[PDB]
RNA sequence: UUGGAGAGUUUGAUCCUGGCUCAGGGUGAACGCUGGCGGCGUGCCUAAGACAUGCAAGUCGUGCGGGCCGCGGGUCCGUGGUCAGCGGCGGACGGGUGAGUAACGCGUGGGUGACCUACCCGGAAGAGGGGGACAACCCGGGGAAACUCGGGCUAAUCCCCCAUGUGGACCCGCCCCUUGGGGUGUGUCCAAAGGGCUUUGCCCGCUUCCGGAUGGGCCCGCGUCCCAUCAGCUAGUUGGUGGGGUAAUGGCCCACCAAGGCGACGACGGGUAGCCGGUCUGAGAGGAUGGCCGGCCACAGGGGCACUGAGACACGGGCCCCACUCCUACGGGAGGCAGCAGUUAGGAAUCUUCCGCAAUGGGCGCAAGCCUGACGGAGCGACGCCGCUUGGAGGAAGAAGCCCUUCGGGGUGUAAACUCCUGAACCCGGGACGAAACCCCCGACGAGGGGACUGACGGUACCGGGGUAAUAGCGCCGGCCAACUCCGUGCCAGCAGCCGCGGUAAUACGGAGGGCGCGAGCGUUACCCGGAUUCACUGGGCGUAAAGGGCGUGUAGGCGGCCUGGGGCGUCCCAUGUGA
RNA sequence: CCUACGGGCAGGCGCCGAGGGUAGGGCCCGUGACUGGGGCGAAGUCGUAACAAGGUAGCUGUACCGGAAGGUGCGGCUGGAU
């Protein structure tokens, strides 16, 4: 299947190892899954301060 | 934890004057003296219309930040309350009451609840003997809810206990000052306490 | 890699043995006997009649015929003999 | 054999045994053939020990055996006195 | 007690065996209404006495046969023919639900 | 009568219909960000895929005869041990798992005149005389091992025969009975084993029989999921006679005979599933569900089989076929973790190769005692619930920083600083309950009294004394829904559960300040119930919203007028058993 | 071979039997050159069939036809303006 890529900016190319969740994209059809930002080769948007646990990032000094 | 931390604003979001300080509370130093407006930066705003969420919201945080207890600790009273013979109200507040840590400071030994639970948490307080160092014990009719002897002779004790001896406290309990004892003798009436809350309210707003 | 769980089944092999051995001999003397009975020669099946009821019997003793079963195993035999020998009659022994 | 015995209810480190007639190879905790009594080992209570005397007697009677320490708190409920 | 239950011989043909149809009531679980259901019994006839109308009593009994777990126990009425009509044009009817 | 809340969204607006959506509770969970403590639970839901090493079932010398070593010390006899054997009883319990199974499998109530039951208990009787085998051992032949073949010796609670016959078994007759129940008469048939001490008597044993209790086997009534786009099924099929088989009924099995049995009250087929106690939810009715604990069932790599036995068609017993795997000396042989741990694979994901028999319980044993990955505990994992912490009192018309600002001030904010009081942690000493039985003493091995031994957890809980201010995180702030402002972006980047936000003034994106909600947790995803009276029994509907069959005729079925009477099936009442 | 000799054991034959093999059927899943429509997109092309008497009232069952919506016949319905 087809998954979104949610947050700013991404890290995934072919081949990238990917976890997924459900849930569509109102706005996509066809796209009926999300992916897990921060999880395998996935990962997290570098530099978001909120509401980081949706968006797989640490948590910074 | 608990709450533990910025205390004044509470009572500035909810409005009304809650003693959760012990002393600074009576002094015009108090924050609702100064500022009887919301905490941050839109206090002063020209406040809208309460929707009936946010009335029964408020009234319960209010009725809650008064013991400044856990929502867990607060829902499970109520539970137990709903289950319970009688009146929800009644026994929701009963119940909350016969909270150690609560009726530690209503026997006066502390200046607020959040300074009576260090006292019975650090193993100052005691019931019909032993000590109890859990702030939940359920208080129950007979208890007495002695000063452990060996904090007896304890500066911060010695005051608190001072401004008590011709204090009029609760039809539901006494308290041989001095020896620094007091007696559990029933769970209060409504009319036993008259906290700034129409807890009717609060049975509303968990029977969403 | 072992038990005395094989004690346990080294002596299954023999037990096995007697009470095979006891129980064809059964049938044998039973059935020769029902055979007697059959042509008889009322007497003589009588008498063989006899040795398989001893036999079936002394099965039962053991862990070899349940009870019943020598019990069952008589009934029939008896039966047999005698219904056959009512065809000719009339016996020399017993019983009964 | 059926027999006589203790199948521990309570909790760690907080036993609370019912003396129960069950079949020997049921398990500890298991389905009995019959409640009589119970017993509490910590003793933290006023009678941590009952005992009906008359059925443990009757079980006796007509065949149970019960264990090595269950013999005892039968003979501390007195069912042996004659 | 060994159950007892009451009902018609429906069928005859087979040898010391005859086919008694036991019907009850009983109310609906939800939808209320008292709503009927029968069964068909092997019932065991040893002196093949038993005939079609005949309204009887059986006896949960001793297995006779794979499938005969009741001896018929006494008459109760004879000729109600109306039933076995009943029945049997239910089964007839049947011919007409194929495809 | 302890119990019942709704909201968003079809329009320019309305009412109605109707779907979608959310707030609630839940879980063996998992994912993210973060993570201090304690207790009680709990933790391979996927591959019933594959498994290295260890461990999970044994014990008795008070059944017997020997080997090796030792203590007594005249080849010997004793005593102890130890090793196997022969003989016991256990191994069918306990532990595991959910594959199969829509079934008398389970649940519930019943039947058994159709039945069994080891060790236990109560009671009646009893144990006389012979005779024999087989291992161990000695002797040879095979191998790397697994081991093994042949020959000879010998004990016993091993085997067999005779005797005895309270008794019991069986054929026939008869009486009561009424499915094969009980009694009896004639015929017939069947018992046994000894061991140890204090040695004219106990005790553990052995035998036949009766009853109890206990665990079962079998049987019947009622209940038990989806598809009728599965409508017809059936030759051991349905019934009978006769046999065989079994503890016992039974086409369970066989021979013969008959032509029967089953189905819209859903046969047959296909799909899914272990069932209940319960659990989750719900006002209730309902819906969902079967993990943990308890009950029953089923399987033990896939299959078939029976042996021994009271009981198995036997997880760590046997045989054989298959599949895979290893071993090796290349000749041959060995395995069965759905036991406890553990490895691997698979997966989003589920733990220590811990500790001990102290308790409790189980096996053997006269007892001592041995075995016990059952179990009692400890370990790991915020997996769940529960309790505890990061402090408490004081402290400005109010610091710095940061945010807003109409440039005056507003905000974080008593928050901080700083003051004093307490004292999680850590240090120090003490330190349990859980353990009183078995045993020994006296009594009589009984009643009873008396003494003693024994703790994994654990030097832990907890008691006492000294003592340190000592972790905060996460979601969210357009409406539903509690929480508002600046900046950057400019139909981009992005958000999004639904309605919808972004086209240079965004409370809806991103950061910030501020705010709301929870707090060693917060959020997400998945699924269940709820909101959904949205399958409506409770508690809906069909002129135009979705919905009356094109119309007759009519089978089954559902339903049915006034009066009287019998029965009393539904219905109603009480009692009583069951509802662990 | 044992004797326990009218017997037992070996051993032999048979039934049944895991499965294996030969042959022929039933169902179900996966997949396939090519193919038929369907949903969605949309920022295109062609026309404008329906909603107004929608510019030929409309809808309809059927039959035949046409790039396409559609048209026409026959019958029916008003859920048709005047
Ligand atoms: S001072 Fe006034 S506001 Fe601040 S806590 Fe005491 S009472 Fe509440
Ligand atoms: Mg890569
Ligand atoms: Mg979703
Ligand atoms: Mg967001
Ligand atoms: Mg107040
Ligand atoms: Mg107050
Ligand atoms: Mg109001
Ligand atoms: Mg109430
Ligand atoms: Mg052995
Ligand atoms: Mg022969
Ligand atoms: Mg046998
Ligand atoms: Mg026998
Ligand atoms: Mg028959
Ligand atoms: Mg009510
Ligand atoms: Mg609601
Ligand atoms: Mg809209
Ligand atoms: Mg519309
Ligand atoms: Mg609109
Ligand atoms: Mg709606
Ligand atoms: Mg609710
Ligand atoms: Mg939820
Ligand atoms: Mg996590
Ligand atoms: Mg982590
Ligand atoms: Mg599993
Ligand atoms: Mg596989
Ligand atoms: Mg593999
Ligand atoms: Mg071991
Ligand atoms: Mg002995
Ligand atoms: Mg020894
Ligand atoms: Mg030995
Ligand atoms: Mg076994
Ligand atoms: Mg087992
Ligand atoms: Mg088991
Ligand atoms: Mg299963
Ligand atoms: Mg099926
Ligand atoms: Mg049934
Ligand atoms: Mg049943
Ligand atoms: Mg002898
Ligand atoms: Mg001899
Ligand atoms: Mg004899
Ligand atoms: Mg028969
Ligand atoms: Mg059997
Ligand atoms: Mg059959
Ligand atoms: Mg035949
Ligand atoms: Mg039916
Ligand atoms: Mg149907
Ligand atoms: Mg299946
Ligand atoms: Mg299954
Ligand atoms: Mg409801
Ligand atoms: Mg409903
Ligand atoms: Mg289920
Ligand atoms: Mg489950
Ligand atoms: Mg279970
Ligand atoms: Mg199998
Ligand atoms: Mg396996
Ligand atoms: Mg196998
Ligand atoms: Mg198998
Ligand atoms: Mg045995
Ligand atoms: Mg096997
Ligand atoms: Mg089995
Ligand atoms: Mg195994
Ligand atoms: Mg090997
Ligand atoms: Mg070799
Ligand atoms: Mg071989
Ligand atoms: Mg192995
Ligand atoms: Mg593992
Ligand atoms: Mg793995
Ligand atoms: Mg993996
Ligand atoms: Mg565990
Ligand atoms: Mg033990
Ligand atoms: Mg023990
Ligand atoms: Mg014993
Ligand atoms: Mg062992
Ligand atoms: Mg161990
Ligand atoms: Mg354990
Ligand atoms: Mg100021
Ligand atoms: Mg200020
Ligand atoms: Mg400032
Ligand atoms: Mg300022
Ligand atoms: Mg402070
Ligand atoms: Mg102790
Ligand atoms: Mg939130
Ligand atoms: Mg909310
Ligand atoms: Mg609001
Ligand atoms: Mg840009
Ligand atoms: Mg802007
Ligand atoms: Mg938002
Ligand atoms: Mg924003
Ligand atoms: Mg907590
Ligand atoms: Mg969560
Ligand atoms: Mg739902
Ligand atoms: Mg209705
Ligand atoms: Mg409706
Ligand atoms: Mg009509
Ligand atoms: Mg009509
Ligand atoms: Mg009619
Ligand atoms: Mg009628
Ligand atoms: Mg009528
Ligand atoms: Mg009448
Ligand atoms: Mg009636
Ligand atoms: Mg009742
Ligand atoms: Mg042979
Ligand atoms: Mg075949
Ligand atoms: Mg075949
Ligand atoms: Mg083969
Ligand atoms: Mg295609
Ligand atoms: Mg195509
Ligand atoms: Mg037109
Ligand atoms: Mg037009
Ligand atoms: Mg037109
Ligand atoms: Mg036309
Ligand atoms: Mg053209
Ligand atoms: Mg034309
Ligand atoms: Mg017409």
């Amino acid at each position: 299947v087809t998954a979104y890529i949610p947050g700013e900016g991404h890290n995934l190319q072919e081949h990238s190892v990917v976890l997924i969740r459900g849930g569509r994209v109102k706005d996509l059809p066809g796209v009926r899954y999300h992916i897990v930002r921060g999880v395998y080769d996935a990962a997290g948007v570098k530099d978001r301060k909120k509401s980081r646990s949706k968006y797989g990032t640490k948590k910074p000094k | 934890g608990r709450y533990i931390g910025p205390v004044c604003r509470l009572c500035r979001r909810e409005g009304v004057k809650l003693y959760l300080k012990g002393e600074r509370c009576y002094s015009p130093k108090c924050a609702m003296e100064r500022r009887p407006y919301p905490p941050g930066q839109h206090g002063q705003k020209r406040a809208r219309r309460p929707s009936d969420y946010a009335v029964r919201l408020r009234e319960k945080q209010k009725l809650r930040r008064i013991y400044g207890i856990s929502e867990r600790q607060f829902r499970n009273l109520f539970e137990e309350a709903s289950k319970k013979k009688g009146v929800t109200g009644s026994v929701f507040l009963g119940l909350l009451e016969s909270r150690l840590d609560n009726v530690v400071y209503r026997l006066g030994f502390a200046v607020s609840r959040r300074q009576a639970r260090q006292l019975v948490r650090h193993g100052h307080i005691t019931v019909n003997g032993r000590r109890v160092d859990l702030p939940s014990y359920r208080v129950r009719p007979g208890d007495e809810i002695a000063v452990a002897e060996k904090s007896r002779n304890l500066e911060l004790i010695r005051q608190n206990l001072e401004a008590m001896k011709g204090r009029k406290v609760g039809p539901w309990l006494s308290l041989d000052v001095e020896g620094m004892k007091g007696k559990f003798l029933r769970l209060p009436d409504r009319e036993d306490l008259a906290l700034p809350v129409n807890e009717q309210l609060v049975i509303e707003f968990y029977s969403r | 890699r072992n038990l005395s769980a094989l004690k346990r089944h080294r002596q299954s092999l023999k037990r096995r043995l007697r009470n095979k051995a006891k129980k064809s001999a059964i049938k044998t003397l039973s059935k020769k006997a029902i055979q007697l009975a059959q042509e008889g020669k009322a007497e003589e099946a009588l008498k063989i009649m006899r040795k398989a009821e001893s036999l079936i019997d002394k099965a039962a003793k053991g862990s070899t015929l349940h009870k019943n079963a020598a019990a069952r195993r008589k009934s029939r035999l008896m039966r047999k003999v005698r219904q056959l020998l009512e065809a000719a009659g009339a016996p020399l022994i017993g019983g009964g | 054999m059926v027999k006589i015995r203790l199948a521990r209810f309570g909790s760690k480190h907080n036993p609370h045994y019912r003396i129960v007639v069950t079949d020997a190879r049921r398990k500890r905790d298991g389905k009995y053939i019959e409640k009589i009594g119970y017993y509490d080992p910590r003793k933290t209570t006023p009678d941590w020990l009952k005992v009906d005397v008359e059925r443990a007697r009757y079980w006796l009677s007509v065949g149970a055996q019960p264990t090595d320490t269950a013999r005892r708190l039968l003979r501390q409920a007195g069912v042996f006195r004659q | 007690p060994k159950k007892v239950l009451t009902g018609v011989v429906v069928s005859d043909k087979m040898q010391k065996t005859v086919t008694v149809l036991v019907e009850r009531q009983f109310p609906h679980p939800l939808y209320g209404k008292v709503i009927k259901r029968s069964k068909k019994y092997l019932a065991h006839d040893p002196e093949e006495k038993y005939k079609l109308g005949d309204v009887v009593e059986i006896i949960e009994s001793r297995p006779i046969s794979k499938r005969k777990r009741f001896r018929v126990l006494r008459l109760v009425e004879s000729g109600r023919m109306d039933l076995v009509e009943k029945y049997l044009i239910r089964r007839q009817n049947y011919e007409s639900l194929s495809k």
